[PDB]
RNA sequence: UUUUUU
């Protein structure tokens, strides 16, 4: 039940730390939902990896929980408001490219998150990824490919 | 034809098929598969619960099997797909279904006939029959089995017999036995066997139980029969075995909606807390009665807990997943497939008047009502009977109402209340208080009582008898705690009376120890009613503006300051527009009224902008004309902007524009006017200063003859009003005096004579003098302005 | 606009239906609750056996006449067969990313070996219907003890 | 999983004030896909979009007051506008000239609507009747009368012998034109409606009303199937799709949604405009869709086949 | 599309099979595209997809797979990555037995060891055909700097026949010796595009090994303009309407400006920190030649085939997975080999460009020449 | 200190 309490502006930025492929930190002007939104997401994660290196497998727990590389959570977060782009280019030094390559990479999860919702059985959950993701692909993150067109 | 048929796509197989058909018209495979298209559309149709739609399509399927049947009547899928047709139509709610079969299917081929429920189903047992006796297979077996099973529940399940149905569940239970020894290697058939052994008549669970293990044996993959375990399990009370079947049967199929339902149906035994969330998943998925009557049950239930408007349960639920509307279709879908269940009427008008459809909430309570004319409990047709006549009486027909408050016990609160009211509406006041005092009878919840003081305040007011309501009012008073209804309707009340003592006082004791009024807005009105009561007149904007100096919020404040300047110290127009425009920004809904304001306001200034375009009075107007076109204030701001704009344009000394629109507005402003329930001096000051305005336009455009007929028939509609006939010397006096020419002094002094009919009006005055003017009488014209003089001074 | 007073006037004596008297909740309605399981029974009927298939002239084919024959790849499902006769899929459905159907065989695999040679037509195995009936499901413990029917 | 859409053209300032109304016309029976809109102007403007842009055509005007409705014909070049001007002056759009002139106020005519022939011309009036007038052919042969309220959208059904209007209060009504008998009235929400539409086919009629819902009734019974509400605020305009699957939607909270009828869900929403979007269109085989707005601006979108 | 059948092309790069979708439907008719966001037209009778998108829907029926005669994999030579070598082989053994098998491929060692398990993973023979001499050949020289005003000296050390020459590493070695940051660079590209401008071999891919660096000495090189007027109006007409669909905010702001300034005077950056509407542009202003000197890196080297005048390096070894490994020779291959055009130059020119130390003839001739690769097998479980 | 796909 770790997600499903939240503000659908919440879990996008939470699930941000899954995609971003870039070093990663805490945060620390970040809302204390959200600073232990991470926590818990971390404690999962570290379940998992004890469950996986507590059965015969071979991946130290470290290893599995250092995919984990939040740093666009408060971007994403900030994004997912109505913040044009160039206050997040200016906010952090990531290059504007590779954030809207986090930012295409998890518009597409928390749509098929919207469409896993409906077979787990949670519609408050279906409900709040069919808002998070219609509310994150609005402008020049998502401009259509010059050769489609 | 066929391959789009195969793919779905129902819609461009059947025109391929028609086109086919239109060239020739015996061919057998083209009718075949018109066929079968209808029925997949028909079928398609049942799935959402659109039954008529079905019946049509049914209907238009057994035309073309028997058209096809005439030709070779050898085959049998054509036998058995006709079978198909006619039994598909179960559980469609009779009354609902008369199908026109026609020819050979009712042996003799004689015209068309209209069948029934149990008729059709019997034709369809018939056909099934005929189609196995030429070809002898088990899956033709398997479904008149089901025929069968079909017919013995229509019969009981409306009453018409029990004990004379045997014959026909033997001879179900023959077919499928038949049909499971013929091939005993197919889920389906165990399947049906289990599921009819488990009827209510025959009530053979053992058996039921061993076919669907066979089944399940037979082919794993089987949700349906899992399901029907869990349901079998359930019944019988052994909620975890059902539960563990039905959550193994989800985990091999997870959109199949039974299992949901049955999960729900189990969490609300056990009271868990995510019951209300599985049946709202239960009603995304399709629409199933079941799972419809528990989300409607749980909705209305959790909307009558009063304490929940804070906790997240009711707010995010309830409204942010819209759960009100998606109830109120559930339950729209619900009643019409099932049609004699009175608590499924009584939620959809309790949310039906939740969402202030209230006609049909009405019709909701009527059906109710039709149902529970014979029942063990009385009790609930008399609630049924309050409800219904409320709704009734909120909206018109009182006799009506009345009437349905007359057929019942009046001994409870709610009941007498609600025949007070009625009686109130329709006139009646005498009797209306005497319900209000019987109802003081029996009270309790001292709230109760200081409102039904109120009340009876309110109608003997009506009579008259000013000071007993005032007495009563401050008895209400005297209670141990007062209500911001008793005090806030002493004031209006002290106000209706031209004294403000007693008001200023209620004004202080409402303000003193009452902030859980949310309002806001009435207490500034009642404040400043109360000053303009005085004529002080500039207070007033003070007062307001004040108000909305503690709450910048609030649009509707700043239209109020709005409206204010405009009526009152007409001075700060820019502020005034300025407010108006600030009102329309902060919403949209607000936009009516403010921008009307606004119009005015700029209307009032002047010509005091930079001849700016798209922010000119008349832009603003028109804005507010397209927002709400419904009142007669817009049009009659639509006369003022024209003819303003008319005279900028000659200052500027260009062109005169917009002619002749006079006529269309005022007819406007009088269709408008006939709309509206009672303001009858505003309304009235308001029809009388556009019918005055659209004359001065026509005289001003140059249409004489048109002011003359309208003054013409509006003084032979009525007896006369020394206004208009003022209007009616001055169109007269156009044309004379516009080239110089000598008058006779009997005009002169019937027009002098005119004027003094109709004085305390300045502008008739100022008119007048330029008559003088024009003639030639200066020191009697400079008398008629002093006279206007002194009485705009006064 | 009509001046504040009559405003008022009318906004609070027109009548007494703005009280809270007489407002939507001050009811307390109450509805009793009638669960209906045996609604959930669910069954699916049988396929059609038959297809009125065309003739064709030996040589040059030519349509005879339409004759109807047996079907043989029914009772074949999207979501419990492997082979290139199944039914077509549900509908129009998302191409990609499906749970609870089968692909096709993939390609070293074919894996039909059976002949099952009974053919017959009156095939009736004299099932027993009334003397020891199987009550354990697939995987649990234990089912129910119903009494005997006579 | 959602197709390509997107924007294709911009026009920057089209008229000087707000555009009321849209009509989208592939008139001849070649490519021609001329777009008509009128103003808080006695503008007109006549647009073509020929291969990638719209070229203005024609400018013309007669009117007075702001343009609340516009119309264009399948059959002819022809278009109709109404104001509040009182006049129905109907154009000819080949030499962008006046062809006539009827005389009609606000208890005369609201908005406009063809015939499916591009015949008749049926406006909504004021006491609650609709007025038919005849083009080309004189004034009012006849009036469908219903004892309601203030009447506002007017509609057609697509293969005729049905007409709707929606109201002021929210109440629906619903005539067959074989023989000009109230079928029904449905009774849909309880404010104004001001937009309805039709499907092709005519099976489904969709309804936009002033609270934010989007009623899907269904024809030839009182049958509901579903309310649609994803919006904030107003809602204005409802376009229905070429093919029977989707349907656009403009809302007074500056949002362009495309819902489909299948499934009752949003697929794709058009952040594109910043005031309030008075009108949506689509354009002959449904690929493209025009939004005028009240701020001075012409969008066209790209909705792939 | 003579058999009415149906086809499926399938390239693993994402912004590999927009170009290949753009060409297939400007070829003939009907082509389809879907990727992880794109779906147009999925009723087509060429999908273009991603190979985790066939094998998507080859776990689950998805009813294409009933109409495919022909399965193109495109650059089948992506086995041999480490997390997504695994993908071409599952989608290799999922294949039914009906749809015949097309692998383009680059030249790689053992190639009967791969087609043979494929031919008796199913039952079916497998044909091998491989070929040589690709026309207009490459000389790689190198580049040292001296005289960096005007004058510029190119030693050459491979040849259009493949005979290393150590006689100009000589050369190079003895210079370097009689000789004894960002400044001397500067002076360093200064003097290429003075030597490369003299001639006609103009049109300049640049390899730079760091984004940062990437653009940093586009920006400090700061005076080209090599293009003419009606060159400014067609880069600028075509630059502002693709660019002016979208809306105002989003077309001033840093990069979009500074970019376009670049792109003025007939300059480019290609690196991973731009907005990809800001890749597109770059190609596609580059793929008619009229911008002329792109700063690329590496994934304009992979996702297209596009031959340029004048491709030039700028180092030796490049930090991959904590390594500062050098270029393999399989990887410079590829890079290298898109140095020449096609009918518009006798030969094609790639230029190194060792500026730091000495080059190290014996690793340079591993990297210059050398066995590209064999064809491994990274198969690995996955949930 | 480069690159990549659901």
């Amino acid at each position: 039940n770790a997600l499903s309490t939240l503000r659908p502006e919440e879990i996008a930025a939470l699930l941000s730390g899954l995609v971003c492929q870039s070093p990663g930190d805490a945060g620390d002007q970040l809302p204390n939902t959200l600073k232990q939104g991470i926590e818990r997401v971390r404690a999962v994660a570290k379940r998992i990896g004890e469950v996986q290196v507590a059965c015969g497998l071979n991946q130290t727990v470290e290893e599995f929980v250092g995919e984990l590389n939040f740093g666009l959570v408060e971007v994403v977060y900030e994004w997912a408001r109505g913040m044009p782009f160039s206050e997040l280019a200016g906010l952090s030094g990531t290059p504007e490219g590779l954030v809207v390559r986090c930012i295409q990479r998890l518009a597409e999860m928390c749509r098929s998150l919207r469409g896993a919702a409906r077979l787990v059985g949670e519609p408050v959950l279906g409900a709040k990824m069919e808002t998070a993701a219609t509310l994150l692909r609005r402008d020049i993150v998502f401009a259509a490919s010059l050769y489609t067109q | 034809a066929a391959i789009q048929q195969i793919l779905g796509k129902y819609k461009e197989a059947v025109a391929q098929y028609q086109m086919i058909i239109k060239k020739k018209e015996d061919y057998v495979p083209a009718l075949k598969g018109l066929g079968e298209c209808h029925l997949m559309m028909a079928k398609a149709a049942l799935v959402d619960y659109l039954d008529g739609k079905a019946v049509d399509y049914i209907e238009k399927a057994l035309e073309y099997f028997t058209c096809a049947l005439q030709h070779r009547a050898d085959v049998s899928c054509l036998w058995k797909l006709a079978g198909d047709a006619c039994t598909c139509l179960y559980a469609v709610a009779p009354s609902k279904v008369n199908v026109h079969v026609l020819g050979v299917l009712l042996g003799q081929k004689e015209g068309k006939q209209v069948l029934k429920k149990n008729e059709l189903l019997h034709l369809g047992g018939r056909c099934y029959g005929r189609a196995l006796k030429l070809m002898s297979t088990s899956n033709t077996w398997c479904d008149l089995g089901i025929n069968y099973y079909r017919q013995a529940q229509h019969l009981a399940e409306t009453g018409s017999n029990m004990n004379d149905l045997k014959e026909l569940l033997e001879k179900s239970l023959h077919c499928l036995k038949k049909a499971v020894r013929l091939d005993s290697n197919n889920h389906l058939y165990w399947n049906a066997l289990g599921v009819v052994a488990c009827y209510s008549g025959i009530g053979n669970y053992a058996l039921a139980q061993h076919c669907f293990i066979k089944s399940i044996q037979s082919e794993q993959i089987n949700a349906v029969a899992w399901t029907n375990l869990g349901v079998l399990y359930l019944t019988n009370e052994n909620i975890e075995q059902a539960h563990e079947a039905f959550k193994m049967a989800q985990s091999l199929d997870p959109s199949y909606l039974m299992c949901w339902i049955g999960q729900a149906l189990i969490a609300e035994a056990v009271g868990s807390y995510d019951t209300m969330d599985l049946f709202r998943h239960t009603t995304e998925l399709n629409m199933h009665t079941e799972g419809a009557l528990g989300y409607a049950y749980w909705v209305c239930t959790t909307l009558q807990d009063k304490s929940n408007r804070e906790t997240e349960l009711y707010q995010y639920n309830i409204l942010q997943m819209n759960a009100i509307p998606a109830a109120q279709v559930i339950l729209n879908k619900y009643v019409e497939r099932i049609q004699n269940y009175a608590p499924a009427f009584t939620m959809l008008g309790y949310l039906n008047e939740h969402l202030q459809l209230k006609k049909e909430a009405a019709n909701a309570y009527q059906r109710a009502i039709l149902l529970l004319q014979t029942a063990e409990d009385q009790d609930t047709y008399n609630v049924a009977i309050r409800n219904y006549g409320r709704l009734l009486c909120s909206t018109g027909e009182y006799d009506k109402a009345i009437q349905a408050f007359k057929s019942t016990p009046l001994e409870v609160l709610e009941d007498i209340i609600g025949f007070a009211l009625a009686l109130f509406m329709k006139g009646l006041y005498k009797e209306s208080s005497k319900a209000y005092e019987r109802a003081l009878s029996i009270v309790e919840s001292e709230q109760d009582k200081a409102h039904i003081l109120t009340a009876l305040a309110i109608t003997e007011y009506k009579q008259g008898k000013t000071d007993v309501a005032k007495t009563l009012l401050f008895k209400c008073s005297i209670l141990k705690e007062p209500t911001t209804e008793s005090l806030q309707a002493l004031c209006a009340l002290g106000l209706a009376m031209q004294d403000a003592t007693l008001s200023k006082a209620a004004l202080n004791e409402l303000l003193k120890h009452i902030k859980h009024k949310d309002s806001n807005y009435q207490r500034c009105l009642l404040t400043s009613a109360i000053y303009a009561l005085q004529g002080r007149s500039v207070a007033v904007q003070k007062q307001i503006s004040k108000a909305v100096h503690s709450n910048p919020g609030d649009p509707a404040l700043w239209s109020l300051l709005s409206r204010v300047v405009a009526q009152y110290a007409q001075r700060n127009a820019k502020g005034g527009v300025v407010a108006g425009n600030v009102a329309h920004i902060l919403d949209s809904n607000h936009g009516k009224k403010a921008l009307l304001y606004t119009a005015v306001n700029q209307l009032a200034m002047g010509s005091s902008s930079a001849e700016d375009e798209k922010n000119t009075a008349l832009k603003t107007i028109q804005k507010a004309a397209l927002l709400s076109p419904g009142d007669p204030a817009i049009w009659a701001g639509l006369m003022a902007a024209c003819h303003a704009d008319d005279k900028l344009a000659l200052v500027n000394n260009t062109q005169p524009k917009r002619i002749d629109l006079y006529l269309a507005l005022l007819s406007a402003v009088s269709a408008s006017i006939k709309d509206e329930k009672f303001f009858e001096n505003y309304n009235q000051s308001l029809e009388k200063w556009s019918l005055s305005q659209a004359v001065t336009g026509l005289i001003d455009t140059g249409r004489i003859s048109e002011a003359e007929t309208l003054c013409t028939k509006n003084l032979k509609s009525n007896p006369d009003q020394p206004a208009v006939i003022l209007l009616l010397r001055q169109v007269q006096c156009k044309p004379l005096l516009e080239s110089q020419k000598p008058l006779p002094d009997a005009v002169l002094e019937e027009l002098q004579k005119t004027v003094m009919s109709n004085s305390t009006s300045v502008p008739a005055w100022q008119w007048l003098a330029h008559v003088y003017q024009s003639q030639g009488m200066m020191r009697a014209a400079e008398m008629c302005y002093r006279k206007s003089l002194q009485l705009a001074s006064q | 606009a009509p001046d504040l007073q009559q405003e008022a006037e009318q906004l609070f004596l027109s009548s007494p239906a703005w009280l809270p008297l007489h407002g939507v909740e001050h009811s307390a309605r109450k509805w009793q609750r009638k669960t209906d399981p045996w609604s959930l029974l669910a069954v699916l009927g049988a396929p059609v056996p038959s297809d009125l298939q065309a003739q064709r002239h030996p040589t040059t084919g030519q349509i005879l006449g339409y004759k109807e024959v047996l079907l043989e790849n029914t009772n074949l499902s999207a979501t419990t067969s492997l082979s290139l006769r199944r039914p077509p899929g549900p509908a129009s459905q998302s191409l990609w990313g499906n749970p609870t159907q089968y692909p096709f065989w993939p390609g070293g695999m074919d894996e039909p070996t059976i002949t099952d040679l009974n053919t017959r037509e009156e095939a009736e195995e004299e099932i027993d219907f009334e003397k020891d009936l199987l009550t354990i499901p697939p995987g649990f413990k234990k089912g129910m003890d119903f009494a005997p029917k006579d | 999983m959602t197709n390509q859409y997107g924007i294709l053209f911009k026009q920057e300032q089209a008229h000087d004030d707000a555009i009321w109304s849209v009509a989208w016309g592939t008139n001849k029976k070649e490519n021609s896909e001329t777009v008509v809109t009128g103003s808080l102007d006695d503008l007109v403007k006549v647009w073509k979009w020929r291969d990638e842009r719209l070229d203005l055509q024609w400018s013309l005007e007669g009117h007075q007051l702001g343009v609340v409705s516009v119309d264009i014909s399948h059959t002819l070049p022809i278009a109709a506008s109404s104001s509040l001007d009182a006049h129905i002056r109907l154009w000819d759009l080949e030499n962008g000239k006046q062809i006539k002139s009827i005389d009609a106020g606000p208890v005369d005519a609201w908005t406009l609507a063809f015939s499916p022939d591009s015949q008749y011309l049926a406006t909504g009036t004021h006491v609650g009747k609709v007025n038919i007038f005849g083009v080309e052919s004189g004034k009012k042969e006849y009036s469908l009368d219903t004892r309601g309220k203030f009447i506002l959208s007017i509609a057609y059904s697509p293969d005729g012998k049905y007409l709707a209007s929606g109201a002021i209060d929210g109440i629906i009504n619903i005539f067959d034109i074989a023989t000009g008998k109230l079928l029904h009235t449905l009774e849909g929400h309880a404010m104004p409606i001001r937009s309805l539409t039709f499907s092709p086919d005519s099976q489904l009629l969709v309804t936009a009303s002033d609270d934010g819902y989007i009623k899907i009734y269904d024809v030839q019974h009182a049958n509901l199937a579903g309310t649609l509400s994803g919006h904030a605020s107003w809602v204005l305009n409802v376009a229905f799709c070429p093919d029977d699957t989707h349907f656009v939607s403009s809302s007074s909270d500056k949002s362009v949604k495309v819902w489909d009828v299948g499934t009752r869900t949003c697929v794709h929403t058009f952040f594109d405009h910043q005031d309030q979007v008075w009108g949506v269109k689509y354009n002959g085989n449904g690929s493209k869709i025009v939004s005028v707005g009240d701020d001075q601006e012409i969008h066209i979108y790209d909705c792939p086949i | 599309q003579k058999h009415m059948t149906r086809t499926i092309y399938t390239s693993p790069i994402k912004a590999l099979s927009n170009q290949k979708f753009r060409d297939f439907r400007n070829t003939f008719g009907d082509v389809g595209l879907l990727t992880g966001d794109v779906q147009l037209h999925p009723e087509a009778s060429c999908l273009i997809m991603t190979t985790e998108i066939l094998r998507s829907m080859l776990y689950s029926g998805s009813d294409v797979i009933r109409d495919l005669e022909w399965v193109i994999f495109d650059e089948v030579h992506y086995i041999n990555d480490v997390e997504r070598g695994v993908v071409w082989e599952e989608v290799l053994i999922m294949l039914p037995d009906h749809v015949s098998i097309i692998l383009l491929s680059a030249t790689v060692p053992n190639a009967l060891e791969f087609a043979d398990w494929i031919g008796r993973l199913k039952r079916r023979q497998i044909y091998v055909i491989s070929t040589v001499t690709r026309p207009v050949p490459l000389e790689h020289y190198l580049f040292t700097g001296n005289s960096s005003k005007t004058q510029g000296e190119l030693f050459l050390l491979l040849d259009s026949r493949g005979a290393f020459h150590t006689k100009g590493y000589y050369a190079a070695v003895e210079a370097k010796k009689e000789r004894m940051g960002p400044a001397q660079d500067r002076g360093v590209y200064l003097s290429l595009l003075a030597s490369l401008r003299t001639r006609a071999q103009l049109p300049v891919v640049v390899f730079t090994f760091s984004r940062g660096r990437c653009d940093e000495q586009a920006s400090g090189l700061t005076s080209l303009d090599l293009t003419t007027s009606s060159e400014k109006s067609e880069i600028h007409l075509f630059l502002q309407r693709c660019l002016a669909r979208l809306r105002g905010s989003d077309r001033q702001l840093p990069q979009v400006l500074h970019m376009s300034e670049l792109l003025n005077r007939g300059l480019g950056v290609h690196h991973s920190g731009i907005l990809p509407i800001l890749k597109e542009i770059v190609e596609m202003l580059f793929s008619r030649g009229l911008v002329k000197v792109l700063f690329a890196t590496e994934t304009f080297a992979m996702g297209v085939n596009m031959p340029a005048r004048t491709v030039v390096f700028d180092s030796m070894r490049k930090h991959d997975g904590s390594t500062f490994r050098d270029l393999l020779p399989g990887e410079y291959v590829q890079m290298a080999g898109r140095a020449g055009r096609r009918g518009l130059d006798p030969t094609g020119t790639v230029i190194l460009l060792c500026k730091g130390r000495v080059p190290e003839m014996a690793d340079l001739h591993r990297m210059m020449m050398g066995k590209p690769s064999q064809l491994q097998s990274q198969f690995r479980l996955t949930y």
